[PDB]
């Protein structure tokens, strides 16, 4: 993850941004995130 | 959020109330980038026809809560806000082009099981990930139904509400209204055919349409809530604003101001 903005200004938090203490943090998945994943069929 | 369900708790901990101080309302969704800005609908912030000319002593923003209104505490922390950036080429007499709104806490929130910050797309995250048809899910304490069947407080979702939504391919949409879906819109919706239903209410206004990558698994806002069908609107799409498509002018500001 190749970050952006100026830690200094734009404040702690974005270079473990996007992923979830309770749920990424543990592989652990959403009761609804499958959903997500699978609606991906172009490219 | 129409048909959605709830939300496990911490499912999306960069989601934020944004709170009317007096009187004491709801106002609208608002994502966490950093702990210290913050991401909303310019419109939750500046519309005159309907009374809002908000300042950043007016507010508060909730961050990481859950039940609508129990204040929940040793989990939800309330920052102040220090000031409110409006994107400037945003001007609330045409249309909602440019609904986007930057908010600078006073005090870094404290990270923790619950709050905690969404990714932003990189040009890269955009062309693969925002596809016609590619789904995305939006979080809300927005309205459960049309305004006056049933009772206001049913209708008003108990703990924060979430919803995935495809993206609508920009003629589909384009055609479906006479607003204006600019450069910097995209819409989100079920087929007009379609046999579940989900949405945005006004409510929701302000919150974030976000999506998962599966290369790098990250959680980026590709957009805002801007004007949801849900509810009373009762149009055909919902339309979001363009994070991306606004990073330029996001970094403009954070840079000269955070």
């Amino acid at each position: 993850f190749h970050t952006f903005f100026n830690e200094k200004t734009f404040g702690l938090g974005e270079a473990d941004c996007g992923l979830r203490p309770l749920f990424e943090k543990k592989s652990l998945k959403d009761t609804t995130e499958k959903e997500l994943l699978d609606s991906y069929i172009d490219g | 959020i129409v048909e959605g369900w709830d939300a496990e708790k911490g499912i999306a901990p960069w989601q934020v109330m944004l709170f009317r101080k007096s009187p004491q309302e709801l106002l609208c969704g608002a994502s966490l980038i950093s702990d210290r800005w913050v991401l909303t609908a310019a419109h939750c912030i500046l519309y005159p026809p309907w009374d809002k000319n908000f300042t950043e002593n007016d507010l508060l923003v909730r961050i990481g809560k859950h039940s609508r209104t129990r204040y929940e505490r040793n989990v939800e922390k309330i920052s102040m806000l220090e000031k409110i950036y409006v994107h400037p080429r945003y001007n609330w007499r045409e249309n909602l082009d440019r609904d986007i709104a930057l908010l600078k806490l006073k005090k870094p929130v404290p990270f923790s099981d619950y709050i905690h910050p969404v990714c932003l797309p990189d040009k890269q995250t955009v062309t693969s990930l925002l596809r016609a048809g590619y789904k995305g899910r939006v979080t809300g304490w927005g309205n459960l139904r049309e305004t006056w069947t049933t009772n206001i407080n049913e209708i008003q979702p108990s703990v924060l509400q979430v919803v995935n939504l495809p993206i609508v391919e920009r003629p589909v949409c384009k055609a479906s209204t006479r607003i204006r879906i600019t450069d910097n819109m995209f819409c989100a919706g079920f087929k007009v055919n379609d046999t579940k239903r989900g949405d945005a209410c006004e409510g929701d206004s302000g919150g974030p349409f976000v999506m998962k990558s599966p290369f790098n698994n990250r959680w980026y806002q590709m957009g805002i809530v801007s004007a949801g069908a849900g509810c009373d609107r009762k149009g055909k799409y919902g339309f979001y604003t363009h994070v991306f498509r606004l990073k330029r002018w996001i970094q403009k500001v954070i840079d000269q101001f955070g």
